[PDB]
């Protein structure tokens, strides 16, 4: 079951991605212990096998192809070593600009399975838990906005249970095919919906409620919810496992909550490893800091849509309302400058508070 | 409080849903009835009220 | 005879209703005692089982549809659990925006039988009791507006008395299925008819004179009516147990007038239910508050007529003669959005004051 | 998608046709159905759906 | 139904070749119009799916395909019983239709009719 699981997993992603020149799916098998050692024993953060082969290997090396996304065929726990898995991994993956997605165990939620999601009454009481102290800790981590946990099992404990991770990369996948850009992973019209699902009883193994997949958001968790008397479920949510700090500032606060949710880290991400490979090809080439400022500038704005009135699928094709990079020198070394990328994107619907009123008259606005 | 606006605060869903009544800036009005107060001879009494429908049942208990 | 009258009740509610794929009955067997002990003993009111049937199975749940109505075949005393009871079940029928309809007990009057309901000379001094202080509280509260109670018994104590809150759901029923919308379900023309009673004698238990049922009207009961020497009656009034307050300003009073009529809170919590569904499933889209603004703006123009000529009929199939969504930002918060739905029902008649005079000429008007 | 569209992006040839349905700026309009919840003394139980046709079933399934 | 799920890509089914690639898009070919397939589609899960492939190979060729519904999609045994139900619409309302009803809002599912009842030879 557990091999069938990953390797049917596998199969219908790699069956249902339009892989050729321009999507590449690359498979390391690895076990979730031996990453563990290779992450723990390595003598420094970059020394591990895992950081080699991400890191260095595309990002970091000239002519290489960035990892994109890292999918991670893992369940994660409330163990000690699951936790500290997910830290080591999170570093790499923060440190390549590839962000990491797997699944969430239920015993993260002390459950032996997820047909008890709609057990407890409130399941911000369960992460209060002593033993979830490393957790609480990693979401408090800079780099946990690079690990992002879905739930629950998709159906492909007699039953051909699989992770919905693969479900989730497999709407990444599709959302890049059709659009360039890996936003488009959210809704019912967002590009959230994995259709033809066994009909056989809930295709997700659990039916979570509106209020239910809020709460399992806020906790930092990608949650697949089945909808009723269909084939179909969605991830309404897109949210990292980085809690957002919050501030006095309106500003602050809404930078830290968008820097927490996967489609915008998705295309920081993207222009992180755009932007290594073109300066890497502009190395040597006579710049001043207002040539690089020129070129950078005029490089990303053809990924900048102003038109918030185009339809979605538009918008699913341009990562950016606004952006602008600011160059600076470096004070005693000619040819080293520094740069801020500031990305605003297109902002994906999150929650709505409607008051309906009966009225004789309309009053004014 | 409407068991709506307490589902603002308790777990709520992304889309939330309340009904209000549209009053503006406008104040309550509440209204005091006209209270006669009436002395006859007809601490442990009290002023009965007295109507058109128990008139008789208050002379009965008064029992001139 | 109880367990007769129940089942004939339903019975003839579910012969004389149209079901279909718009339009379906669903059925909770369940008693008073029960539905009371369930309300009573939850950890928290949304831990109820009804709460969860009601709210969570279908308004709060991916795919479900949402109840629109709800009929109990109960009838409500003075007694403090009957009105504790009616609260509770207010709470519920509130959160899922689904009316509550049943039947007021003649012991809320102080009566042995709907038959001494012409006998006081005043009806809103029985209501002054001491015994009512629970009974006016809950009038005074915003989710009784969710809650009407409909008396006397009709004709289906040697006589078969059912709850009248059959033959009231029965016109709701087939105001939608004529129309589209409940509005329409009060008066002679405006669809409050219940014709083919049974006819040996009042088929409704006793004669209610016009003063009679405006007293009713007034005390947050919705009365059905006989007409005389027929075999017909006719609910002419269709307030629910909330009472209105009374404001400074007259806009002010006549919203507050209007929410506490049952077919505009119908027509309101149609609109919530609708706007639940197509809300979630524009959750992830790339929207602006403009966008979400625009959309719903659009999308409720279809239910507006604007034609005060139209007749009854017309008229019953547009819920709003005005409607508009404002929507705003929320600061700090990127994608969550607040809105205002203002709806201006069509209003049906409920008064006229006359004044006769014979003149030997007319004066200007 | 339709396999079309598909199409477009996976080898296309020069010469590239999909069928659409011209719907300009209009918007899907979802229907709801009327649902009426019944309550009748006739966490495990449920609301079950009831009709003319069905009617005797429930009958004896409740068997009063 | 073997050639459809076992393509490695949708264009690589024996299907897709025959009727897209040779006829459609081939210089001097002649496009089918049109497709019969001598079969009843049921209820039966891989018989919403053969359809829902057909359906997809039909319209890349922009070629309709037309076949018979059988009686076990109305969950009859013959379509003798075809006038018992009181409402036809209701039979459609079953889980066991949710694969159908799917189909049914898929945008392909226009190049596929399905015909009914029997008639005799």
């Amino acid at each position: 079951q557990k091999l069938e699981a990953s390797w049917r997993g596998l199969h219908m992603l790699v069956k249902n991605t339009e892989t050729g020149a321009r999507l590449k799916l690359r498979l390391l098998n690895v076990t979730q212990k031996e990453l563990l050692i290779d992450l723990e024993k390595a003598v420094e953060f970059d020394q591990s096998a895992l950081f080699k082969k991400i890191y260095e290997e595309e990002y970091g090396t000239f002519g290489g192809h960035p990892f994109s996304l890292l999918v991670g065929d893992y369940s994660f726990g409330r163990h000690p070593q699951d936790i500290g898995l997910l830290e080591k991994l999170s570093n790499v993956a923060a440190a390549a600009h590839a962000p990491f997605i797997a699944a969430a165990s239920p015993r993260l939620f002390d459950m032996g399975s997820f047909t008890e999601l709609a057990v407890p009454r409130d399941l911000a009481k369960i992460f209060e838990s002593q033993e979830l102290i490393k957790w609480r800790a990693f979401r408090e981590s800079e780099d946990s906005r690079y690990v992002s946990l879905v739930l629950p099992h998709v159906l492909l404990a007699r039953y051909l249970w699989g992770n919905a991770a693969w479900a989730l990369t497999q709407r990444i996948t599709e959302a890049f095919a059709r659009y360039g850009w890996c936003a488009a992973i959210r809704g019912v019209e967002g590009g959230g919906a994995v259709e033809g699902l066994p009909a056989h009883k809930c295709p997700t193994e659990v039916a979570i409620t509106d209020r239910r997949e809020k709460e399992l958001d806020a906790l930092g968790f990608i949650a697949l919810c089945h909808k009723k008397n269909s084939d179909l479920a969605v991830f309404f949510g897109s949210q990292t496992t980085n809690r957002p700090r919050v501030y006095n500032t309106n500003e602050a606060n809404a930078n830290a909550r968008i820097s927490a949710m996967l489609p915008y880290v998705l295309a920081a991400s993207r222009f992180a490893h755009y932007l290594k490979v073109i300066m890497r090809d502009k190395v040597g080439s006579f710049m001043t800091r207002d040539n690089v400022q020129t070129y950078l500038n005029n490089w990303i704005a053809d990924y900048v849509l102003i038109n918030d009135n185009a339809p979605q699928e538009i918008k699913a094709q341009y990562p950016l309302r606004e952006a602008r990079v600011d160059v600076s020198e470096v004070v005693g070394k000619p040819g080293v400058y520094r740069a801020t990328v500031f990305l605003r994107p297109h902002f994906q619907l999150e929650e709505l508070t409607a008051s309906i009123r009966l009225v004789a008259t309309l009053p004014p606005p | 409080e409407s068991t709506q606006h307490k589902l603002d605060r308790i777990r709520p869903p992304r889309v939330q849903i309340t009904y209000d009544v549209e009053t503006g800036n406008a104040i309550e009005k509440k209204e005091l009835p006209l209270v006669v107060g009436i002395l006859a001879d007809l601490m442990e009494r009290r002023f009965v009220e007295i109507n058109r429908d128990n008139f008789n049942d208050v002379l009965a208990s008064i029992a001139p």
